[PDB]
């Protein structure tokens, strides 16, 4: 009885408990897709100056 | 010239074996550069999604005038069958130069600047005041419009 009026006042409280969740679970995905991509588009720009060797050449 | 960008700018096309360089040289003042290269790259651009077919005639018939008054006197003529049998295996006749030049129209000149300019990583060398100079990104990007 205590453990249903429970579960039932968490609801109350927090309606949006279930859709929350399960747009909490396609966030995590979509920036387990993004995060790496955009993380290799940085890495592949920047590729020009971090291979970049440089030499002082005075007369 | 009306804007004072270059000092000096020429078109190339170097020729080797297998392979060459395509592309431009320039000589400008120090605050220039980025806007040479913004021109010049949008010229390749223009040329390789929207050359016009009275341009294309233009450039056809400078090509024509070219070859033909460069080969006056010996020198030049010797020149020319030395190397030719060298590069080609042969000479090429002035009158089959001209074959392929007649060839040439509007849709060729976009179809070949396309295959060798459009969307392709160029060399670029720099020598002197080149703090403007692009970066090789900014002149890669430069490569390609976002539209054709
Ligand atoms: C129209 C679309 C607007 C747009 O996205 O432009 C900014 C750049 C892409 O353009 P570019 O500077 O690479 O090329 C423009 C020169 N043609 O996007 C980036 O940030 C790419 C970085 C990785």
């Amino acid at each position: 009885v205590a453990k249903d009026v429970c579960t039932f006042l968490r609801w109350a409280a927090e309606p949006e408990h279930d859709h929350r969740k399960r747009m909490g679970l396609k966030m995590l995905l979509m920036m387990g897709l993004l995060l790496p991509l955009v993380y290799a588009m940085k890495r592949h720009k920047w590729s020009v100056l971090k291979s970049r060797k440089l030499a002082y050449r005075p007369p | 010239a009306t804007n004072k960008l270059c000092q000096s700018f020429q078109t190339f096309n170097i020729c080797y074996a297998d392979t060459g360089l395509l592309g431009a040289h320039f000589v400008c003042d120090h605050m220039s550069i980025d806007d040479m290269m913004f021109v010049l790259q949008g010229q390749w651009m223009r040329l390789c999604t929207s050359a016009t077919e009275s341009e294309v005639l233009r450039g056809k018939n400078l090509l024509r005038n070219a070859l033909v008054s460069h080969l006056d006197g010996t020198t030049p003529v010797c020149e020319d069958i030395g190397r030719s049998l060298l590069t080609y295996g042969r000479r090429i006749p002035l009158a089959e130069w001209e074959s392929r030049i007649a060839e040439v129209d509007a849709r060729v000149v976009r179809e070949v600047c396309s295959k060798y300019f459009y969307d392709q990583c160029p060399a670029v060398a720099g020598f002197g005041p080149i703090e403007q100079l692009p970066d090789y990104n900014r002149i890669r990007s430069g490569m390609f419009w976002l539209r054709f």
